[PDB]
RNA sequence: AGACCUGAGUGUGGCAGGACUACCCGCCGAACUUAAGCAUAUUACUCAGCGGAGGAAAAGAAAACAACCGUGAUUCUCUCAGUGAGCGGCGAGCGAAGAGGGAACGAACUCGUUGCCGAAUCGGGUCUUACAAGGCCUUGAGUUGUGGCACAAAUAUCAU
RNA sequence: CCAAAGAAGGUGUUAGCCCAUUGAGCCAUAAACCUGAGCGCCUCAUGAACAAGCGAGUAGCACUGUUUGGGAAUGCAGUGUCAAGUUGGCAGGUAUUUGUCUGCCAAAGUUAAAUACAGAGUAGGAAGACCGAUAGCGAACAAGUAGCGUGAGCGA
RNA sequence: CACGAGUUGUUCGGAAACUGAGCACAACGUUAUAUCGUUUUGUUAGGAAAGUGAAGGUGUGUCGGCGG
RNA sequence: GAUGCAUCCAAGUGGUGUAUAUCGCAAACUGAUUUCUGCCCAGUGCUCUGGUCAACGUGACGAGAUUCACCGACGCG
RNA sequence: CUCGGAACGUUGCUUCACUUAUCGAAUGAAGAGACCAAUGGGUUUAGCGUAGUCUUCGGGCUAUGCACCGUCUAGGUUUGGGAGUCCCCUGUGGGUACCCAACCGUGCUGUAAACUGAACCAACGGGAUCAGUUCCGGAGUCUUGUUUCGAGACACUGCCAGAUGGGGAGUUUGGCUG
RNA sequence: AAUUACCGAAUCUUUGAACGCAAACGGCGCAUGGGAGAAGCUCGUGUCAUCCCCGUGCAUGCCAUAUUCUCAGUGUCGAA
């Protein structure tokens, strides 16, 4: 089908061609806002696989996360304490910037769940997601059996407690077995495990 | 309407009003000022006050003087027209 | 306003840069002669509205109900392929006689290998100048790409002839297509600019020629 | 150690600028059609003092050129400048003081104020009082004119550009000696918290690299580092020489 | 004129916002302390800080272990094991996993894709005792693709 | 004298029979719940027999930071670079280049139970080799009260 | 200490209803994190923030004027 | 001489001197007149002109990891 | 061993020209450029040729013409053409001294020593249906598009690398001992 | 018509996320309904200007929507 024509082309993505449309998008999209709302995907192959269908009570939203390492808070990068923990600039954030970009969405629009998002373009500043997100009140989206359960409550700022698909990867849940026995199933609960001091009545 | 209880019109003014005043200074303007010293809702009108008085002892009321007393009641002296005693009106209250 | 400025802006900029052959292909259009006989005959072999499909779909009901042992082809009367995925198939089982392409289609990569696709299965593919004008033939707000895949014998004719004057733009220069740059075009006052710039040094260099 | 005062200086706070009781920006009318191809007609129509400004201001009335109304710039008066005077700004301005002419309509050799460092500027070159450039040359092939200018630099600038014919009025600020601390106390109240000045030897060794010490002295030397962080840039800053200048002063600044 | 693309204004119908926060999920994150000093280490992937849910949360249906005569989503327990694993100024210290006995368990499903279909789809009116998983209508949305059928627990479905 | 009841509360001393309790049962119920997937009716669904593909700025890889028992790198992050799919990929705990074997098929999603409640709530229960009014909660009492501090707070 | 009283406004002071040094809601950016920044040198915001109306259309009411 | 100098700030189309413009801003020292301020650039600073110093590149041996050569800036000399 | 060239593709630097990324200004984004015409653009402004060279025979593609897009001006200077002083009382009042072309010019009604006047909400003229009622110009037109100006693919943005760096952080600064 | 207990129905001041706008202000709006009106008018009766009172709506963002609402763009076409 199409699928396979738009899936090849969009990994052919340093040919000529591809390099002038994004170059062309990067500067449309590095003068626009941070958080654009769409009527359709930019990649709508993508966004058919991640979840989005063209259904009413569907968005999409682009969002612009600025690139590079994180720099330590500290004032005047004076930092108290052992040696160790004296870098301000060498530091890296425990989470990717699509996870980032997906909260900021989230929290920005809280009466939209937010279900997924994929890399669309990025330049030497800047990195555009486009997040999919549900509308939970729409009837077309709570009478679908597929997507009927992102109006329940424990999904709520799923995005903030990183149970998407790029919260998993930043969590390491993309491993099993011995790659990710004390990440299962999360961190804390295998230090929690781990590290509980446990005291069997007869002993 | 997003309000669906029930309001009477006619009993707004017992609210405005609620008693009058029996202490010495306030007989005392009984006799000579032609005022009645009440204490009303406090927070009412001057008007609203002039229209109650109208509405409950069918007298006019010519001045309304309020005051929020320091212990956070509303004292209003009311003098009644020229036309009608306060004297009278406070003995068909019940006051004398 | 900002976004009035930046449609300009877009468009300048797809002037000014180096566009590679695979985006130019879609600059050089269809004529618009041509342009008006395939919406004509696409309008023609438009696609059922739903009432239509619906009384079709009634009568063939009722001749159902009439007798159970006489089946009755629920087919619908012939019309043009429309949509991205009928269209592809079409194009991939060889079963279109003609394809027409929107040249405005935005993400344009929807439609970019749409005109490889057809060139090597050796279907014969018009670009044309609206997806608004498509979907105006098809009865739709746009369309992405059209398929004629059979006309009756009175519209035979016309679409051997609209074949011919196809190939004519695109099937047969297959080659200037798959390498013709496009872009790297200078403003007006750019030009203007240069041409004066030539013209004041028109004769400045004549008294260093021997002759 | 504590925040150096140069350092405090920059977060603003108290060492901010004094702008009450002054009238605004001073600054050549804007660059419009008209006074890029015709001239505008301006009547001075006061003299004013600034608080923290040694030079006189002119309000300058002009008529709007596109709307009926007046616009009443306020520019920095030239010497000489007078109520009632007429002002000609454009292309085809006569030269004479107090007129804003293209720098490339102004003859060589003379002498310039309120020079504008790019076209459309409204005026920042030869601004203080007593104060003015020299045009030196013009090249009608880059179409750039040099300026002489008050430091003694030399600098190209588009010939553009506008300049107002003249000095800047109050010259000779500076020849009067103060006498009196109480002088100086209301010559900086109209501009800013910068006095008076505690010398750093003065202090102590937690706030300043000179302070401390049983003498009263700088333990290292006193030029310092360009690279020098912020809070050791103390002193004299990246200095190409010292000491009593002798047979010739330089032109200061970058080459 | 007109379209449809992008973007406004308004009407109409909604939702977000705060509290709680023991537990749980995501970030961020010390130091005292111990090493008889101290900088790696330790404390500790801890306290404090900032987000977010729920009665639990998270995890979860193999890109899993193993190396067997093999096992078979996740979670938890005893055990493995303070370990002749490992890690560590190899110092002070730190430190898991498979297997085994159990608890639980009707435990599995959905989409994209690919084939074959192609508006059969969704909203909105109206009607049926019905804001029906129903009929009828509807350009309204959708052909830049909604929905159906079949993909190993499989071997057609579609009539009548 | 009672006990299918001895149950431990009250009552002017130490109560099976002074009182309340201590049991079968009985009566009454918005919805939900449970019951030949309880059982009719209308409506609406529906069961059985009559060839190609499979998730790309992804996975790698380099450098840097961090995390881990994970050690020529257990996970993750930044930036650079970036696949395969016709020795197809991934894992097999000493780096390399081979070539054999085994298990599995990443880069959408949902999912109950067994598990936590280490300073939470709501409506109930059962208690205790616990404390006994300088104890046990700060608080057996008009206790986060009176009071104190500009305030964060502190607090009988 | 107990008990009972006492404060009356068209014009007084404030507000309605000015601007100042200033502040910081929106907006936009930033931040893992808004509980951060900017926000008067005429003055927000890449920024479509004017709902108000000079004429003249047309009806309605109040005039004068013309002829009949 | 402003795409500046000093300098705030975790960050941004962020902030201060600067509503400024060398008779100006910023950083040091000495301390009213008056009379003067000698010699020293070795040291240590600061400053301005032509061996070594990183990553990156580039090539090569090898099955490859690995390695080797070359290039390489401030800076220092 | 060294040196000389092609004639190719590729490329490491680099001059110069450019402009669209980007940067610096200014502005209420208030008048940019052209028309004065290519080393320009159109087969939805590519029409007509010519010569090659192709073709899916429908047409292209390279050159190279010609045509179109596509034009209007203040003023200066000189070339042609036509064509209408009078009242009242010497004074006063009212009026006329045109058009066309070329070339220059380049958007141009004002000043050039300054010494404080006023200018808004159009007069008016055409064309259609005195005055309506509309148009039109008065008050040029155009747009390969950019608010304008200055820079400009460097310096502006990330990341990696090295210097320097009490500006700041952490730590330490043995013992014995009349 | 006891009183207790329990609860299905009602009430529920001013605030506060607090959300018409402010605020050491029991302040001030704008719509849209009411109410009361002792001036005036009308015939104590109606009606009622100014005034005073009360209900409801009115923050911002997002999403959906428009019997298919009103618009903007030297965006793309298409008429003309
Ligand atoms: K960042
Ligand atoms: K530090
Ligand atoms: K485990
Ligand atoms: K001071
Ligand atoms: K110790
Ligand atoms: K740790
Ligand atoms: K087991
Ligand atoms: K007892
Ligand atoms: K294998
Ligand atoms: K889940
Ligand atoms: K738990
Ligand atoms: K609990
Ligand atoms: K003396
Ligand atoms: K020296
Ligand atoms: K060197
Ligand atoms: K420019
Ligand atoms: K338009
Ligand atoms: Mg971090
Ligand atoms: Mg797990
Ligand atoms: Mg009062
Ligand atoms: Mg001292
Ligand atoms: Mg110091
Ligand atoms: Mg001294
Ligand atoms: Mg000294
Ligand atoms: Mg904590
Ligand atoms: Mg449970
Ligand atoms: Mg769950
Ligand atoms: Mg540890
Ligand atoms: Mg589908
Ligand atoms: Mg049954
Ligand atoms: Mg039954
Ligand atoms: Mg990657
Ligand atoms: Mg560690
Ligand atoms: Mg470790
Ligand atoms: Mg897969
Ligand atoms: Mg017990
Ligand atoms: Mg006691
Ligand atoms: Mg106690
Ligand atoms: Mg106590
Ligand atoms: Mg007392
Ligand atoms: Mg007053
Ligand atoms: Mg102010
Ligand atoms: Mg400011
Ligand atoms: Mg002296
Ligand atoms: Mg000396
Ligand atoms: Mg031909
Ligand atoms: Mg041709
Ligand atoms: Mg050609
Ligand atoms: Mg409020
Ligand atoms: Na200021
Ligand atoms: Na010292
Ligand atoms: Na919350
Ligand atoms: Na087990
Ligand atoms: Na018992
Ligand atoms: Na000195
Ligand atoms: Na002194
Ligand atoms: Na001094
Ligand atoms: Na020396
Ligand atoms: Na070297
Ligand atoms: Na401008
Ligand atoms: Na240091
Ligand atoms: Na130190
Ligand atoms: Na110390």
């Amino acid at each position: 089908g199409a699928f396979m024509y738009l899936n090849e082309l969009w990994k052919k993505k340093s040919s000529d061609v591809m390099r002038f449309i994004q170059r062309i998008r990067s500067w449309e999209f590095r003068h626009q806002h941070t958080v654009v709302r769409l009527r359709r995907p930019t990649r709508p192959e993508k966004a058919r696989m991640l979840g989005y269908k063209t259904k009413q009570g569907f968005c999409v939203f682009r969002v612009r996360v600025r690139r590079g390492g994180r720099k330590r808070p500290v004032h005047k990068g004076i930092t108290y304490g052992k040696p160790k923990t004296s870098g301000v600039l060498g530091m890296k954030l425990n989470k990717n910037n699509q996870a980032v970009a997906e909260q900021r969405l989230g929290k920005r629009f809280g009466n939209l769940r937010v279900l997924n998002s994929y890399w669309v373009n990025m330049d030497s500043t800047f990195k555009w997601y486009e997040v999919i997100a549900v509308d939970p009140m729409c009837k077309t989206i709570r009478r679908d059996p597929r997507i009927n359960w992102i109006v329940n409550s424990v999904h709520k700022h799923r995005e903030q407690r990183g149970l998407t698909s790029a919260g998993r990867k930043h969590r390491g849940l993309r491993h099993k077995g011995h790659k990710a026995s004390k990440l299962r199933p999360s961190y804390r609960a295998a230090w929690r495990r781990n590290n509980r001091i446990v005291f069997l009545r007869k002993r | 309407s997003n309000r669906v209880t029930v309001e009477s019109k006619d009993i707004a003014a017992f609210n405005v009003i609620r008693y009058p005043l029996t202490t010495d200074k306030a007989m005392k303007k009984i006799e000579e000022n032609n005022t009645l010293t009440f204490i009303v809702d406090s927070r009412a009108n001057k008007t609203e006050i002039k229209k109650a008085m109208r509405k409950l002892y069918q007298v006019k009321a010519v001045k309304v003087n309020t005051l929020i007393r320091p212990d956070g009641l509303k004292k209003a002296y009311i003098r009644l027209s020229a036309a009608h005693d306060a004297l009278d009106t406070a003995n068909k209250i019940g006051l004398v | 306003p900002t976004f009035v400025t930046m449609q300009r802006k877009k468009r300048v900029l797809q002037r000014r840069l180096k566009v590679p052959p695979a985006l130019n292909q879609f600059t050089k259009v269809l004529d618009r002669a041509s342009r008006n006989e395939a919406l004509k005959l696409i309008k023609k072999y438009a696609p059922e509205t739903r009432k239509a499909r619906r009384e079709r779909l009634q009568k063939v009901a009722e001749e159902k109900k009439k007798d159970p042992k006489k089946t009755v082809s629920t087919k619908a009367p012939l019309a043009v392929v429309t949509g991205l995925q009928e269209v592809t198939r079409a194009i991939e089982k060889k079963q279109a006689r003609m394809v027409v392409i929107a040249n405005n289609v935005d993400p344009v990569e929807l439609v970019l290998w749409m005109p490889n696709l057809c060139r090597a299965n050796k279907i014969p593919y018009a670009i044309v100048k609206d997806m608004a004008r498509l979907g105006d033939a098809i009865g739709r707000k746009t369309a992405t790409c059209v398929a004629l895949t059979d006309v009756n014998a009175e519209d035979e004719a016309t679409l051997k002839n609209l074949i011919r004057s196809v190939n004519a733009r695109f099937l047969s220069r297959s080659d200037v297509i798959r390498r013709q740059w496009g872009g790297l075009q200078l403003s007006l006052r750019s030009r203007a600019e240069l041409r004066k710039k030539h013209a004041r040094n028109a004769g400045v260099d004549a008294a260093a020629i021997i002759q | 150690g504590k925040t150096v005062l140069s350092c405090r200086k920059g977060n603003g706070s108290v060492y901010q600028v004094h702008g009450h009781k002054r009238l605004g920006p001073a600054k050549l009318r804007i660059l419009d059609y008209a006074e890029r191809h015709g001239y505008m007609r301006g009547v001075v129509k006061s003299i004013e003092h600034e608080a923290g400004r040694g030079a006189a201001l002119a309000r300058v009335e002009f008529r709007h050129p596109y709307k009926f109304r007046r616009v009443k710039e306020l520019m920095v008066a030239p010497e000489g400048m007078f109520t009632g005077q007429s002002v000609f700004c454009g292309q085809k301005a006569p030269l004479a003081i107090g007129n804003v002419l293209p720098l490339g309509q102004i003859t060589e050799g003379c002498i310039v104020c309120n020079v504008e460092a790019k076209p459309g500027d409204r005026g920042t070159l030869a601004r203080a009082s007593g104060d003015y450039c020299i045009i030196i040359s013009h090249n009608h092939e880059t179409g750039r004119t040099r300026l002489k200018l008050p430091s003694g630099q030399k600098k190209s600038v588009p010939s553009t550009s506008r300049a107002m014919i003249g000095i800047i009025s109050g010259g000779g600020r500076i020849e009067k000696p103060v006498l009196k601390a109480g002088n100086s106390f209301y010559r900086f109240r109209g501009k800013r918290n910068c006095w008076p000045k505690v010398r750093g030897v003065a202090r102590n060794p937690v706030e300043h690299p000179h302070g401390g010490g049983n003498h009263q002295h700088i333990g290292h030397p006193s030029t310092v580092s360009r690279h020098s962080p912020p809070g050791q840039k103390v002193g004299l800053i990246a200095a190409r020489r010292t000491g009593r200048i002798r047979g010739g002063k330089a032109v200061k600044g970058a080459w």
